[PDB]
């Protein structure tokens, strides 16, 4: 599994622990976890980052008597939200994820949606990169993008957690 | 060299030096043309870095010293 | 095991009520006997030290540092009151001595008792005038335990007398002070 | 080595295994011996935290002055909480860097335990071989050959013994320092923890 | 064939094996265009001088100070022996060793086909000898040195302070020091 | 030479080569020729000097007068360290004068101790054969042949009582300094130190 995609930086394969080395037939699984996490925290980075200059107009439920531009920044934007709108929200990434992206078949644990790639949910109405080698880069600059948006949109909610803002200090 | 405390004045110069650095030609040899890092790395080593430095150096003082006689920096 | 110190009074055989030994090597049993003769030895001098000044004794004749104001006879018949009266240069010197000499006896024997040797034989500060520079071998083992038996018994007398010191009218013969 | 064959098992949780999480078996075997190397580390500090704080919560303190003006008993006066910060700067600097030169002597050892060496087989002398280094011989483990009269049997018994002791005193020091911080825990950790 | 430092830049193929300090640590390919006897000329005078100028501003700071000095730190040592006047003294064995020895070895290192290496002026007086272990503690010694020196000035400016050159002395080296209080709250 | 083959070794640290430090394992023979030398040239200026400092202490000075108008006594009437500061500065001048002639003359021998000479074998006419500069036949060592009566196995034992004799110097030279400067240092100097 060392020739695969995410396997070009300056490490090349980094499998410390060896998750895939022990178990080569689980790496489908674990990148197609791997999509998913990066492309949800590369969701959350630009959140973080467009929330704090941009603020759309107008109410956000013109019955709690709250605005958008109200909403301070981060998590305690997310604790002002009704709870229909937070089941609004619920609702809109639970039919997302269990019926039009299906990252998982299988009754339970689920493996990889048949002999598809791992991640290679949406399908016909998406862009299909032809000329292969367009296609890996294209492939490993996404995965390589959700690593590092992995570990930024964990450090914002470090920084979330214990101050009123994902700045640093000093910064 | 580093500004005192500034943190725009030191995107300008770093911009500067990138953009430079990409916009080089040294006989028709570019990044900006399409042309490959490792062989311009192989025909011309540290000179591509000195050189590139250098102008860039040049332009962000120029763009610096511009955009602090506006208002700025 | 087998060693030295065993005879009399317990029937020719080890005391060990309590194991301390079957968990005890040939380096465990040698640091045993070291300090077991360390302990003894110390505690020899110490009831030598105690019985000779708190009962009678002529005590050194002279001033003990010239300087400070303190007297030999200044500083009492007391154990533990007459130490603190020892100047602390003096403590000193007598800390920094002992801490040499061990030093010295652990870096000075190269068989160390630890790694071969023989316990309890440590470089100088025995006999200068040779007293024992003719005895058999058979009566050498008999003065070791001699020693030996001595010096538990010297140990008994030092916590015997560290025990009436400071709980009063332990040790019955012992008086309140 | 192998999950398998290593001296954990135990006959609490039926002779097997007791890994609930998959972990043994979704890693290979480098970081399998990094995690026995961590959790003797970790039962063994845990063995000696818990017996240092039932001491210091019992203010069983050593007789004598600890710095010249402060006596063990005024900082050991509170309880084992308030006691590494009543302790002079010095001699916090003292014991950190004696621990400091021990990890790094155990770490620059032929065979690394990761690499070829024991996990968790600490060398009875870690600072010997270094040059323009000299220390006595004092054994790290056993400055007393008390494992000298054990057979290889007793040996591993008591290995068993050792990790089932560091798991119980890893629970134990946290159940300690868990009962003061959170009063009300843990039973039977009444006030002075 | 991959660097030892650099597992994914390629070996600079300047640097083989020989001259003791090889790590194979060479970005910018800097052995190619500056000759690599001078390159080592500059590395040992930086060696020594950051040595050097190490063990005098931690000796200084710690209060060591030869008769009719100013009694300063070393951070205001230098303007205190530049206004008593005799820092331009140090100056003529400096100028002595460095002509005398440099200009010649440098202009031979250029010209000369068979000359010294950088660092050997066959100095040796006690005669410890030069062994291939022996440069390679030089040269880690000096490398340290170097960037223990960049550091020690540039804290020893911000802190205005004593020897450890940290805000809060060495309690900002050792953070148990500090308030464990905080960090057993959250066990 | 080889420093396994020299005259140290000594029962105090067992019987073997002391150095714990390996000071003479990186260093090559040249450099242990040169330690031996500054070893027993320190040993006999500490031997020279602790004789001194217990004269000065003990207040014991010459019948007569140092310079005219300063009596022996008159320099002796405090401590030794306060005597050098009281001897005139040309007295002074001709002492390190005479040393300085015998430094140089010593150095100036022809087999080096360290290009095939012996270290710490000063020769019994360091001013001898110097065109320019005469001299009596005055040994610098043993004016009086005394160890000439010595056989090479007491000339043995003695160089060893020598090197022993030279080490013990050292240190109480500099006890005796540092018990002056550093008052309450050295408990065994009473005032006058
Ligand atoms: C993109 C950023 C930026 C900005 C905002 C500016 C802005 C400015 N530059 Mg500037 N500059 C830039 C980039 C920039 N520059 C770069 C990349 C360089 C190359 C290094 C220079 C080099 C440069 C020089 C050398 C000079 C300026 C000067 C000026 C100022 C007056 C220009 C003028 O009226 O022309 C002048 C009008 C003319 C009609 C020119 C007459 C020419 C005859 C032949 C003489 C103005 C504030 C001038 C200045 O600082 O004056 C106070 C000046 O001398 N610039
Ligand atoms: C951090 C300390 C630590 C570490 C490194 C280990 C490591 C190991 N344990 Mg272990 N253990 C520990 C603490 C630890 N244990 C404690 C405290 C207990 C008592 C409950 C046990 C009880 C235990 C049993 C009964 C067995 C093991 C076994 C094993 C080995 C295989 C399991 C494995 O791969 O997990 C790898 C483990 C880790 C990578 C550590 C993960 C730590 C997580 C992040 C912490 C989660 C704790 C959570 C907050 C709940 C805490 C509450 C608690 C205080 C009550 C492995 C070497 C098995 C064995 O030896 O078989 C051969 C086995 O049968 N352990
Ligand atoms: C990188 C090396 C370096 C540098 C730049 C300095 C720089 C300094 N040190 Mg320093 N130091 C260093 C290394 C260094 N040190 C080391 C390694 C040590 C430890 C051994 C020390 C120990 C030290 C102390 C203890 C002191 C300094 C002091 C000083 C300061 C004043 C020095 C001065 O006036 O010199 C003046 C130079 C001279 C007087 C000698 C010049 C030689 C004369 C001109 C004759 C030239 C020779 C002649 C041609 C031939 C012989 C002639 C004759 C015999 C007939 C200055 C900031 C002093 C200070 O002010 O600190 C606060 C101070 O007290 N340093
Ligand atoms: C400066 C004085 C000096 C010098 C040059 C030597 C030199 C030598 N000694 Mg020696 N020695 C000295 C003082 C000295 N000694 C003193 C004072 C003692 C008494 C403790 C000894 C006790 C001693 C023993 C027992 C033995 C030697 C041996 C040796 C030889 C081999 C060891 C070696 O390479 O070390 C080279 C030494 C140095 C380069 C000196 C470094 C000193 C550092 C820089 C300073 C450290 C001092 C430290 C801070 C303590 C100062 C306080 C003090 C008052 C307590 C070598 C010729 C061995 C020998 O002869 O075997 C053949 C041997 O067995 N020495
Ligand atoms: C490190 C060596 C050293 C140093 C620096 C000093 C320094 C000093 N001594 Mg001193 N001294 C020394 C060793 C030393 N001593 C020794 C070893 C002895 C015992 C013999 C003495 C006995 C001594 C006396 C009795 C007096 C001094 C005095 C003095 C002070 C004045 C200088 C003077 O008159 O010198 C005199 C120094 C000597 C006579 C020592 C000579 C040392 C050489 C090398 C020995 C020669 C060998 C041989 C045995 C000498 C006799 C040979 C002859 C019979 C043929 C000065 C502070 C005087 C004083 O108190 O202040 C005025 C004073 O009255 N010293
Ligand atoms: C006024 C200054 C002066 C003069 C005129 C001389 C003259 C001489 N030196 Mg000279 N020298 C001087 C200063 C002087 N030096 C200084 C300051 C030093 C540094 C310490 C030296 C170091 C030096 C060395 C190292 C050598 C000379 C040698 C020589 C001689 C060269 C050839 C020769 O005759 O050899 C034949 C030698 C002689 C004929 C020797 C006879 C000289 C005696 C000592 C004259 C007696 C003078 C008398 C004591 C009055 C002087 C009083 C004074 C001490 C206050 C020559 C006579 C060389 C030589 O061979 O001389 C030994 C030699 O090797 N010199
Ligand atoms: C008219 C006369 C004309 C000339 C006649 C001939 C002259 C003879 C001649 O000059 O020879 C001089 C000579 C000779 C000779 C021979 O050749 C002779 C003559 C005949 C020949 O066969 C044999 C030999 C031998 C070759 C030898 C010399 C040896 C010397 C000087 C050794 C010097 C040695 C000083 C020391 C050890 C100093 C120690 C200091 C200490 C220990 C300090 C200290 C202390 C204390 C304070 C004490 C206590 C403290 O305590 C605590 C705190 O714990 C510890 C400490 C460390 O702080
Ligand atoms: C219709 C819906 C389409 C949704 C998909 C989409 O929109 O994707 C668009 C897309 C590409 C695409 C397309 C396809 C997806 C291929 C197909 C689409 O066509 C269709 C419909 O088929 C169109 C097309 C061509 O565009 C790519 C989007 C990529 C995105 C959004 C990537 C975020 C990275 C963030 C990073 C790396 C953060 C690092 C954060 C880091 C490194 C930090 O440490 C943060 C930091 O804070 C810390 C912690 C401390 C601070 O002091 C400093 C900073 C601030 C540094
Ligand atoms: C085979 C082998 O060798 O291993 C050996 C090692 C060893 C250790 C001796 C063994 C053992 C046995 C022992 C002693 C095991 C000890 C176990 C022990 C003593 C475990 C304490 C747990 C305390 C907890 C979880 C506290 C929770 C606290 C929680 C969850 C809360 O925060 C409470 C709360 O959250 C609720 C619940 C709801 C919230 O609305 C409100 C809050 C937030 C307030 C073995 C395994 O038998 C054999
Ligand atoms: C043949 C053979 O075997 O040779 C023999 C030779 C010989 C002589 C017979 C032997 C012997 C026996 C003896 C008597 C050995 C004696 C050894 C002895 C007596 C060694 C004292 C050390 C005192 C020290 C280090 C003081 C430190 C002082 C220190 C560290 C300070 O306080 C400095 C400091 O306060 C300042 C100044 C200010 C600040 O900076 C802060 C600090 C706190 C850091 C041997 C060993 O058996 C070997």
């Amino acid at each position: 599994v060392e020739t695969e995609l995410g396997a070009t930086g300056p490490l090349g394969y980094w499998d410390p622990f060896g998750f895939s080395v022990r178990n080569p037939e689980r790496f489908n699984r674990y990148r197609a976890v791997e999509l998913k996490h990066g492309r949800i925290a590369m969701a959350a980075t630009t959140g973080y980052m467009v929330q704090s200059f941009l603020r759309w107009p107008g109410y956000l439920s013109t019955s709690a008597n709250i605005k958008f531009a109200d909403l301070p920044n981060g998590i305690a934007a997310f604790k002002a939200i009704p709870p229909a709108g937070l089941f609004q929200i619920l609702l809109f990434i639970g039919a997302m994820e269990a019926f039009t992206w299906r990252y998982y078949e299988g009754p339970w644990p689920g493996k990889v949606p048949e002999g598809k790639a791992p991640g290679d949910v949406a399908g016909d109405l998406w862009v299909r990169y032809t000329d292969p080698e367009e296609k890996a880069f294209k492939l490993n600059a996404e995965i390589n993008n959700g690593r590092a948006a992995m570990m930024g949109s964990l450090g914002m909610l470090m920084h979330d957690h214990i101050l009123g803002t994902w700045v640093p200090p000093g910064f | 060299p580093i500004p005192q405390f500034n943190p725009a004045k030191a995107f300008i110069m770093m911009f500067s030096n990138i953009l430079i650095i990409c916009t080089m030609s040294i006989q028709g040899k570019s990044l900006a043309r399409g042309t490959p890092h490792d062989e311009m790395v192989e025909s011309f080593g540290i000179t591509w870095l000195l050189a590139g430095t250098s102008l860039g150096h040049i332009v962000g003082a120029g763009a610096i010293l511009g955009c602090t006689a506006a208002g700025f920096l | 095991s087998d060693m030295e110190g065993t005879g009399p009074e317990t029937g020719g055989k080890v005391f060990d009520p309590m194991g301390l030994s079957k968990i005890a090597s040939a380096e465990t049993l040698a640091w045993y006997r070291a300090a077991e003769l360390k302990h003894s030895r110390v505690a020899m001098a110490a009831v030598t030290g105690w019985a000779w000044v708190s009962s009678g004794g002529p005590l050194f004749p002279g001033y003990l540092s010239v300087e400070q104001g303190v007297t030999f006879e200044s500083l009492g018949r007391d154990g533990y009151a007459a130490w603190a009266a020892v100047p602390e240069a003096g403590k000193f010197q007598i800390l920094g001595v002992i801490g040499i000499l061990e030093i010295l006896s652990e870096s000075a024997v190269k068989p160390h008792y630890m790694a071969g040797g023989t316990p309890g034989k440590v470089p100088l500060l025995w006999d200068p005038l040779g007293f024992t520079a003719k005895l058999s071998p058979e009566t050498l083992a008999r003065k070791r335990l001699a020693e030996l038996k001595n010096g538990r018994l010297a140990m008994i007398g030092v916590m015997s007398l560290v025990s009436a010191h400071f709980i009063p009218n332990s040790v019955p013969l012992l008086p309140g002070s | 080595a192998l999950v398998d064959s290593m001296e954990g098992v135990g006959e609490e949780t039926g002779g097997q295994i007791w890994d609930p999480l998959g972990i043994s078996e979704a890693v290979s075997d480098e970081a399998v011996m990094w995690f026995r190397a961590s959790e003797l580390k970790h039962g063994r500090v845990a063995m000696l935290a818990s017996v240092g704080y039932l001491v210091g919560a019992a203010k069983i303190s050593f007789p004598g002055e600890l710095a010249k003006g402060v006596t063990f008993a005024s900082v050991a006066a509170n309880g084992p909480y308030q006691a590494w910060d009543a302790v002079p700067q010095a001699g916090k600097l003292q014991i950190l860097s004696i621990i400091l030169a021990l990890e790094w002597a155990t770490e620059a050892k032929k065979p690394h335990y990761m690499r070829g060496g024991v996990p968790g087989k600490i060398e009875q002398l870690p600072f010997d071989g270094i040059q323009g280094l000299w220390a006595p011989k004092i054994k790290f483990w056993d400055p007393l050959n008390f494992t000298g009269a054990l057979s290889a049997e007793q040996k591993a018994r008591k290995r068993k013994a050792e990790l089932k002791n560091g798991r119980l005193a890893m629970i134990g020091i946290i159940s300690f320092i868990t009962g003061h911080n959170l009063p009300g825990s843990v039973p039977a950790l009444d006030s002075s923890f | 064939a991959k660097s030892k430092a650099i597992p994914f830049l390629d070996a600079p193929p300047a640097l083989d094996g020989t001259m003791a300090g090889d790590k194979g640590f060479d970005p910018l390919l800097l052995s190619n265009v500056v000759p690599i006897q001078w390159a080592r000329e500059a590395e040992l005078k930086h060696a020594r001088i950051c040595m050097l100028a190490v063990v005098g501003w931690v000796t200084v700071d710690l209060g060591f100070t030869v008769p009719y000095a100013p009694q300063v730190s070393s951070l205001a040592a230098h303007d205190a022996a530049v206004d008593k006047g005799v820092f331009l003294g140090l100056l003529i064995p400096i100028a002595l060793v460095e002509v005398l020895a440099g200009i010649p070895k440098c202009f031979q290192i250029m010209n000369e086909p068979d000359a010294s290496p950088g660092g050997d002026y066959k100095f040796d007086p006690l005669g410890i000898g030069a062994s291939a272990e022996m440069q390679e503690k030089e040269i880690s010694n000096g490398r340290l040195a170097m960037l223990a020196f960049s550091g020690i000035v540039t804290q020893a400016a911000l802190t205005q302070g004593p020897f450890p050159y940290t805000y809060n002395g060495v309690e900002d080296l050792v953070p148990p020091m500090q308030s464990v209080q905080g960090a057993l709250s959250i066990l």
